[PDB]
């Protein structure tokens, strides 16, 4: 299949693909958290009030596990992409461990497939 | 036509303090003929200080000598020469036994030599790879005659003396030629010569020793 | 198999002017212990000792055939039954039923009260006569017991010395054995006298 | 083989023999009936000696590649996971496994059991192996929750030698364990034959 | 099926049976079991009729395929080694007894017997099928070496008809076909103009006298052919 | 097809092998004209018992790997050790995808001095001696060729290790059903394997026990 | 196979105990029915099998014993010689056309002496037996599939010493074990006991 | 088994092993295979031990009891026929393999039965498992009217083809020679195989095996 | 093992190889299958070596007792009976082919056929043994009823030849007798003096080219016998 080597290296060690992908994320909305003794916040930029947008009210942050939610900022196609690849990693971990995932392991997932896609050919 | 097939012979082997004495009759036999008297394909050296020595089928000993001993010059090739011990050739023949478990090897292995320490450890091995280091250890057909005869003359059981001192090697080696001037009178599968290897950590002697020809 | 269900090894050596016979002392049912404490050995007179092993419904029933013949050969002959008269009875015994064949394997040590010469005969289960000079041995341990005796035996022995060899040819051939073992009993027999051992063994 | 385990006020106790026999021949006396995965976790083994000692390697490989990656320990409920997933998925191929695992995870204690089907099942007492029916009964007459150290190690190893005694694919030498919250430790190792004159002296 | 290939001279000489039988019952009485392969070479064919037939056109496309792109004649040498490596890589499959004979240049008259189990053996003559085993004698005894063109045709159809009169599972007519330098000449002579039958056989009148009339002497006097007497 | 017993044996300076030239099918001898010893390279020759279509396939295999290796490059031939190790993985590669080379062989080879004899089985069975036989000449003519080797351990020469297999081949065709009275020998020596014109050897059917009336049952 | 048979005899008493189950390959039809046959007034019999060849190989035994006792003047034969006679039934009928026994049989019993010259075994009897005709003395005797767990519980508790009470709270312990870990529901244990003065039925252990 | 016979000028030399196994272990070293049958005839055997003793003691007992009737010297040919009636009727079930030799007024006699009953009057048989090692070298190596030296000689060495070769065969050579006049047994005439590297024989001091209880009965 | 008899004017002449082979091993190789009934009666005896050496000695101890108690001479459909009465009521537990020929002052020379079936087929000459298919198309080529007993005998000999060159059950000596109103002549030829064999046959003396030296073209130019050319 297609897999031309587009992720590639500067003459000064940068990755253009990187560092073009990063500015599509300075664009996007801006979401804040912080971090507290007993709970934790998140809050997010939810575009506009477009009195056009349904009544049915619309959430922006994501339902991953029943613990861990997610908030993200760029492109919001590329992230639901993402997201049910992370959904479907929570369903993975609990047939093969029996146990509820941790906060630190689906980061490292997460984490692991945005570095996944910046090394492979035609992504 | 079946792809398995017993071709004789019996493998003993005794552990000494800083030696071990490996032995096996050389006697390759097929159907109801005798094909050889002269197979020293049944005692395999991997490295100066572990040897393998294994017997059952004499077609799927050969195939397990050489991937045993490749196994052990590419661990020579990716750790800068370094020459594998005993210990970790003997898991190694322990995983190998177990990849082909469902089309296995028809042979019963022995994976012979030294320790770090330089004492002499012995082990063996089922059809699918069970091990155990021991202290002595036979295999082949004459099996149940000398393996019975090693438990009562080096674990010193049932016998209410005192324990001898530790065996030389002269002594262990005069014990182990009874075994097979005994397996050579009862057991029909076994016996033309038998070939002694006395591995010592200034490298190793070899010895012959004549058995009965019927 | 059939053999093998109850388990139990008797074997029998040849000394100078003496014999010994050894049995184990378990009875089973392919794995599991019924007893500890059954000997395999049977002893007709003073100088003719024999042991049986296989299927205990056999060791039980040919055993009371015997007792039946060897009784009634003292009514009608006057006299004591010899060892060369009794291996060959029995060996005619189990040639009778071949086809419907007993599933014992008798071990017959015997010796002459006035000459002193020992006679050892261990037929098979169809019959088939076989004496060796040196030792007979059945069971299910019987392939331990072949490389155990004939790399101890020499031709010359004491009765003294003779027990230490078959004692420990017993127990460890009923050590790498899971059908026989806890213990063995045996009788060492001379031209003067007969003696009984009970021997320590394994109870595992 | 013979091998118990039970879980009572104060760890676990893990009990086995040492014999390994190829139908009417005994091919070993010096088997380890248990592997340690780790220091806080055990397993032991039943029926087949190399499906054991290979899958119980492999599981071993899994519990300490959990450490490497989410640098804490791992569960027993994960551990049998591990386990019980790759029994299940060669539960056609012929393999003949039973094994526990036992250990202390930062919920106390957990001693669950795997079969060669894919099976888990979570008891406080199990006896496994050919003669475990022996070691039941004898068992199950003087279990309670609230036993001391020092008697629950001697009911085990008494539980262990009645069923030695009894079937012949079992005996050896009596190992002894004890998974209290630090870990394991051996507790003895005793020759059956020597085990018979001091309950029957 | 009875089939054989004989060299000469100049060539060689197929010869052939025609019935296809499943078993018991004559499917077809005029099979014809000469293959062409190329146009001076030929194969007889025994066995089964399926695994036999799909063999003759798969070696005859690639031996079609190869002269076009030689540009020059096909040896029969070339032609037999197609052969035995389809029926040696397919020989728990097919069931497959194949005489490759035919005419090249450079060797003249080649046969190649090719049995089921997959071996190639250069001949003189070959025989192959269930009826081949009655004319081993046959051929032990009456046949000599070097005959011409018109003698080889005239002893390969006797020798089939020697062949299809004991077998049961051959019969019908007698196909046969020369192989030389000339063109190829096929004959094929029926039953009642073959050159044995064992119907004219003048020995094989006489009928076996089974039964015997009912009679006061051990005399044996023929067959009891009427009620009467 | 199906070929039968195989034997040879080791002299000073040389190797013997001998066979049959019959090819049978089942107990129907079909050719008796057919050459079963092949020589390999310019050394070496190997003869089968068992299937002639897998010895004919596989002698094709390895006679195209002695020359493509010499052809090709700027090597030395194979040995006779080495091109019977190739014949040796070669027949145990087959029964691993389980399509074996359904034949025992046997093999001779010299080369300069060395002498080299060796048999190999369709299983993978491989072994090294002075005496070689398979088929129903390992029961029957083996047990002639080790006593020969053992009543003089300094060796056989060339004339009297002919005596003894003129003595083996004549008791073959005494006691094996699938059998003919006409023998190749073939004759590896420092010179090269050269294959002799087909003989035969003079029976003896003429003992008194022998008679029509001695072993009559009446 | 499916009902146990748990038997030990003592220093003056044997006790019995045979659950009461019978069965059509899952479905209980009865829970008390009565095993352990009475064939003598100091001898008994506790049989285990089907119940086809199990009524009518013990009645073949007690009326051969009952005739026994008609044609020798009502002289009560020993507990051995009852239990040599039996394993000839087992014996000889695996070599026959009907076929083998499937009975598996403990015989229990005590000796008492019948006159003054009578100088035999004065204390209890308990044998083990099987289908096949082996014939065996034992301490206790076991069979069923819950025998292998009650005969490793006799290993631990039994002593020779017990008395009539102890050894009626020891055969609690053996039928609560089979209760807890045998699959197949055996509620009701018949235990009976040999003593001196003949046979009893034991009301409490059940 | 490596039983064999051969005819020489004046009467017939018997050969036999002395090796029975049951089941690929050596039971026996030095069994006796060549059976009595009369003062004049031999019979060698081979098969189970049991069907081979047991229809050789009912034959010779019954050319015995043959003997009292008649007074005369019994004939090899009813030796023969009373042996394969017996190995016919029970079809093949009695495995014995027989090698029968004698003398009788008509000359030598040697003759083999097998066990399904067929009988072959040969100058030279063999049976057994070694049967086809021994053949060789006696089709190698007889010839009409040899002298007692070389046929005793010929004998002994086609057991040995069977003895080095065959697994089920051997520890010595039996050779019975039976004549017109006597008979002559030798067992141990050719020992091949001798007894290489004698017994270290370890010593066990008599008291060292633990024993429970012991019971003295004075004789 | 072949076995045949031929009449001719005055009896029989009964052929017979010499070979009893235990599957694969010659165990004899100087059997006797013509067996005696009487003195003008015999038997060819194929299959089973013990099955139908049982039913000749009790159908030939029948046979002697009924000559003596009749005063006369035995017929040969006397004695074809006893064996088809045995052979049929033993047909699903003995393998027996026999072929009964005698002579008797009444019907002259008879043949009898006794196939495994247990039927019986008078004939002029009868086949049998599993050398026996080779001969059927030998005799329909080169037999002509009619022979004198000199032709007889040097037919059957030449008969029996090429069945045991080609079969491998068959071999051995050839034992031949005649059975007419003289003396019973028997006769023995060995091997190395049979009318036939193929190692001296001479059109198998070239070797089949099957080892081809390696060379530059396809010109087929016989075996290499030589490492060096
Ligand atoms: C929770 C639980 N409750 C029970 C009662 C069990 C249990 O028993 N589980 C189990 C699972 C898999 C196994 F594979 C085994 C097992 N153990 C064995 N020990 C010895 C021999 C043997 N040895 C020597 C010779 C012949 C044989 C047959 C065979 N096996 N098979 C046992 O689990
Ligand atoms: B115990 O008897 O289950 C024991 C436990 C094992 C961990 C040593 N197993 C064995 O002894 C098994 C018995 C067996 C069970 C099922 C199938 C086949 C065999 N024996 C072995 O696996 C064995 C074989 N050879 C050598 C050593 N062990
Ligand atoms: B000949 O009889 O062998 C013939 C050769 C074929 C290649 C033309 N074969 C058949 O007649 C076979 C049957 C057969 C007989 C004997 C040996 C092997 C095969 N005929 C068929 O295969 C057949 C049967 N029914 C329908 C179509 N074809
Ligand atoms: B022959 O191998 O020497 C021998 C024949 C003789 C002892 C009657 N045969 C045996 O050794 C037989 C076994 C056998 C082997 C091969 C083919 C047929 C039979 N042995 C016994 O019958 C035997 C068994 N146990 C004790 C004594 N003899
Ligand atoms: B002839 O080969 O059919 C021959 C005829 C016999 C009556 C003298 N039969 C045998 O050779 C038989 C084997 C056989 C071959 C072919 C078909 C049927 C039978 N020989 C034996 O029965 C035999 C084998 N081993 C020992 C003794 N006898």
């Amino acid at each position: 299949s297609y897999d031309r080597a587009i992720t590639v290296f500067s003459p000064d060690g940068h990755l253009f693909q990187v560092e073009y992908a990063q500015e599509a994320v300075k664009k996007g909305l801006a979401a804040v958290g912080v971090l507290g003794s007993d709970s934790v916040v998140i809050a997010v930029e939810k575009k506009s009030a477009v009195k056009l947008q349904d009544s049915r009210t619309i959430r922006k942050i994501y339902k991953v596990d029943a613990n861990i939610y997610l908030a993200f900022a760029g492109l919001s196609a590329d992230a639901r992409v993402l997201i049910n690849k992370a959904q479907l990693e929570c369903q993975r971990f609990s047939l093969n461990y029996e146990d509820t995932m941790d906060v630190d392991m689906l980061v490292r997932y997460v984490a692991g497939v945005q570095q996944k896609s910046t090394q492979s050919g035609g992504s | 036509w079946s792809p398995y097939q017993d071709n004789g012979g019996t493998t003993a082997a005794i552990a000494g303090k800083d030696f071990v004495i490996l032995a096996g009759d050389t006697r390759l036999n097929g159907d109801f003929c005798l094909h050889s008297r002269h197979d020293q394909s049944k005692i395999f050296q991997l490295t100066p200080y572990t040897y393998m020595a294994s017997n059952g089928m004499q077609a799927d000993r050969l195939q397990l000598q050489q991937m045993l001993k490749y196994r052990v010059k590419w661990y020579k090739y990716n750790n800068g020469g370094k020459v594998p011990s005993t210990k970790a050739i003997a898991q190694l023949m322990s995983t190998m036994l177990y990849h082909r478990r469902f089309f296995p090897y028809y042979t019963f292995n022995m994976v012979v030599g030294l320790d770090e320490e330089g004492h002499g450890v012995c082990y063996s091995y089922d059809a699918v790879g069970s091990t155990e280091p021991f202290l002595y250890g036979t295999r082949g057909s004459a099996a149940s005659f000398v393996e019975p005869l090693l438990d009562c003359l080096i674990n010193r059981q049932h016998m209410t003396s005192q324990a001898p001192p530790e065996m030389t090697k002269e002594e262990t080696l005069a014990m182990l030629k009874n075994a097979f001037t005994g397996a050579a009178e009862r057991d029909i599968y076994t016996g033309d010569s038998v070939s002694f290897f006395i591995i010592t950590k200034d490298g190793v002697q070899q010895e012959s020793f004549e058995l009965r020809k019927d | 198999s059939i053999m093998a269900y109850s388990g139990g090894s008797v074997m029998a050596m040849a000394g100078k002017e003496c014999f010994v016979i050894i049995s184990d002392n378990r009875l089973g049912e392919q794995l599991k212990t019924i007893s500890t404490e059954v000997p395999k050995l049977h002893v007709v007179n003073d100088s003719i000792v024999y042991g049986l092993t296989g299927l205990r419904t056999d060791q039980q029933t040919f055993a009371n055939k015997v007792q039946f013949r060897t009784e009634m050969y003292k009514l009608r002959e006057e006299r004591d039954i010899t060892g060369k008269a009794f291996a060959a009875m029995i060996t005619s015994m189990l040639y009778e039923a071949r086809f419907g064949p007993w599933f014992v394997e008798p071990v017959i040590g015997s010796i002459d009260k006035s000459t002193g010469e020992v006679y050892l005969c261990a037929t098979d289960l169809i019959g088939a006569p076989c004496e060796p000079e040196d030792y007979v041995c059945a069971g299910t341990a019987a392939e331990s017991l072949h490389g155990m005796c004939e790399a101890l035996w020499r031709p010359g022995m004491s009765p003294e010395e003779l027990f230490e060899i078959a004692a420990q040819a017993m127990l460890s051939a009923c050590d790498r054995d899971s059908l026989s073992g806890y213990g063995a009993v045996a009788m060492i027999v001379t031209k003067d006298k007969v003696t009984t051992r009970l021997i320590k063994g394994r109870k595992d | 083989t013979t091998t118990l385990a039970f879980r009572f006020n104060g760890g676990i106790i893990v009990a086995v023999d040492s014999r390994a026999s190829t139908g009417q021949y005994i091919a070993s006396q010096t088997v380890m009936k248990v592997l340690e995965i780790n220091d806080y976790l055990l397993g032991t083994l039943a029926g087949g000696a190399a499906d054991c000692q290979y899958w119980e390697r492999v599981l071993g490989m899994e519990c300490r590649l959990w450490e490497l990656r989410n640098g804490s320990r791992i569960t027993v409920a994960a551990a049998s996971k591990i386990l019980a997933n790759i029994t299940y998925a060669y539960r056609n191929h012929g393999l003949s496994m039973g094994t526990m695992v036992a250990g202390w995870d930062q919920f106390g204690p957990s001693l669950y059991y795997v079969d060669d089907k894919g099976s888990r099942v979570k008891q406080d007492l199990f006896s496994v192996g050919s003669g475990s029916i022996y070691a039941y009964g004898v068992l199950d007459t003087g279990y309670r929750k609230d036993l001391s150290v020092e008697d629950a190690c001697d009911l085990a190893r008494r539980s262990i030698f009645h069923a030695t005694y009894r079937d012949g694919a079992s005996g050896g030498i009596v190992t002894v364990y004890h998974v209290h919250e630090k870990g394991w430790t051996k507790i003895s190792r005793d020759d059956q034959t020597k085990l018979y004159h001091r309950y029957f002296p | 099926t009875t089939i054989l290939a004989v060299s000469y001279n100049g060539g060689v000489v197929l010869a052939a049976d025609s019935r296809t039988s499943s078993g018991t019952y004559v499917v077809n009485r005029a099979s014809n079991k000469l293959t062409k392969l190329t146009k001076k070479i030929y194969c007889c064919r025994s066995g089964s009729a399926a695994d036999t037939q799909a063999l003759a056109e798969r070696v005859s496309n690639y031996l079609g395929s190869y002269q076009t792109d030689i540009g020059a004649g096909v040896n029969v040498a070339t032609a037999a080694n197609l052969f035995q490596k389809m029926c040696y890589m397919n020989r728990w499959n097919i069931s497959a007894g194949i005489i490759v004979a035919g005419y090249d240049p450079i060797n003249g008259g080649s046969v190649y017997s090719i049995p089921s189990g997959g071996s190639c053996v250069k001949l003189d003559y070959a025989l192959g099928g269930s009826g081949s085993i009655f004319l081993y004698s046959f051929f032990d005894a009456n046949y000599k070496p070097g005959m011409s063109k018109s003698e080889c045709v005239a002893f390969c159809q006797r020798a089939v008809a020697h062949a299809y009169s004991r077998d049961g599972s051959s019969g019908g007519l007698i196909r046969t076909i020369t192989l030389d330098a000339d063109e190829p000449e096929d004959q094929t002579i029926p039953w009642n103009r073959s050159p044995y039958c064992m119907e004219k056989d003048p020995k094989y009148v006489t009928q076996a006298t089974q039964n015997q009339p009912f009679s006061s002497s051990a005399k044996i006097t023929g067959n009891r052919m009427s009620s009467t007497g | 097809a199906s070929g039968g017993s195989v034997i040879a044996i080791k002299y000073k300076g040389g190797v013997l092998m001998a066979a049959d030239t019959l090819l049978s099918y089942g107990s129907l001898a079909k050719w008796p004209n057919i050459p079963r010893i092949r020589l390999l390279g310019s050394h070496s020759a190997v003869c089968a018992t068992g299937s002639y279509a897998d010895f004919q396939m596989m002698a094709k295999q390895v006679e195209d790997n002695i020359e493509r290796q010499k052809m090709y490059h700027n090597v030395d031939e194979l040995s006779p050790s080495e091109v019977f190790s190739y014949l040796h993985r070669s027949i145990y590669q087959k029964r691993c995808d389980f399509d074996p080379c359904l034949c025992q062989m046997v093999f001779i080879g010299v080369r300069d001095g060395e002498t080299f004899l060796a048999g190999v089985d369709d299983v993978g069975t491989r072994w090294e001696d002075d005496c070689i036989a398979t088929g129903y000449g390992a029961y029957i003519a083996l047990p002639l060729l080790r006593q020969a080797l053992e009543k003089n351990p300094d060796g056989l020469s060339r004339g009297e290790a002919m005596r003894i297999l003129t003595d083996c081949l004549r008791v073959l065709f005494y006691r094996e059903c699938r059998a003919i009275n006409k023998f190749q020998v073939a004759d590896a020596a420092s010179d090269g394997v050269r294959i002799s014109e087909p003989f035969d050897v003079e029976t003896h059917w003429e003992y008194e026990g022998y008679c029509f009336e001695k072993t009559a049952i009446i | 196979m499916a009902e146990t048979a748990i038997a030990f005899r003592c220093k003056d008493y044997v006790m019995v105990a045979a659950a009461g189950l019978n069965a059509f390959y899952y479905i209980k039809i009865t829970d008390a029915e009565d095993k352990i046959t009475q064939l003598d007034t100091h001898q008994l019999v506790a049989c285990t099998g089907e119940n086809g060849p199990r009524v009518n190989f013990t009645e073949y035994i007690k009326c051969n014993l009952a005739l026994n006792r008609m044609r020798q003047h009502g002289r009560h034969s020993s507990c051995e010689s009852t239990a040599n006679f039996m394993r000839n039934c087992l014996a000889s009928a695996i070599r026959s056309r009907e076929g083998a026994y499937q009975v598996n049989c403990l015989f229990a019993g005590y000796d008492t002496p019948v006159s003054e010259d009578d100088d035999g075994v004065v204390g209890p009897q308990l044998f083990y037996m099987d289908y096949l005709g082996t014939l065996q003395a034992v301490p206790y005797g076991c069979h069923g599939y819950g025998a292998c767990f009650v005969t490793a519980l006799l290993d631990r508790l039994w002593r020779p010493d017990l008395s009539q009470q102890e050894g009626l709270e020891l055969m609690q312990k053996c039928c609560d074990e089979v209760k807890r870990r045998v699959i197949i529901s055996n509620s009701y244990f018949f235990v009976k006991a040999v003593t001196k003065n003949g046979v009893e039925v034991i009301t409490a252990v059940h | 088994t490596t039983i064999v016979g051969v005819v020489y000028r004046d009467g017939v030399v018997l050969g036999a092993d002395t090796r029975a196994t049951e089941g690929s272990i050596v039971a026996d070293k030095r069994c006796r295979k060549i059976h009595y049958m009369a003062p004049n005839i031999m019979c060698c055997g081979a098969g189970t031990s049991a069907d081979t003793e047991a229809v050789t003691n009912m034959v010779s007992s019954h050319l015995a009891l043959h003997r009292l009737e008649t007074g005369k010297q019994s004939r090899v040919l009813e030796a023969l026929t009373l042996l394969k009636r017996h190995l016919y009727r029970y079809q093949g079930h009695v495995s014995a393999a027989l090698v029968l030799g004698g003398v009788d007024v008509e000359g030598p006699f040697l003759a083999t039965i097998a066990p399904h009953g067929s009988t072959d009057r040969l100058p030279f048989v063999t049976m057994g498992s070694g049967s086809i090692a021994a053949m060789a070298q006696l089709e190698a190596a007889y010839k009409d009217n040899m002298t007692c030296e070389e046929a005793k000689e010929l004998v002994a060495s086609a057991i040995r083809k069977g003895i080095f070769n065959d697994p089920y065969s051997g520890t010595q050579v039996d050779v019975c020679v039976i004549t017109k006049d006597k008979t002559e047994l030798t067992i141990g005439y050719d020992k091949p195989n001798e007894r290489m590297y004698p017994r270290q024989e370890v010593l066990l001091p008599p008291g060292t095996t633990p024993v429970l209880k012991e019971e003295i009965r004075q004789l």
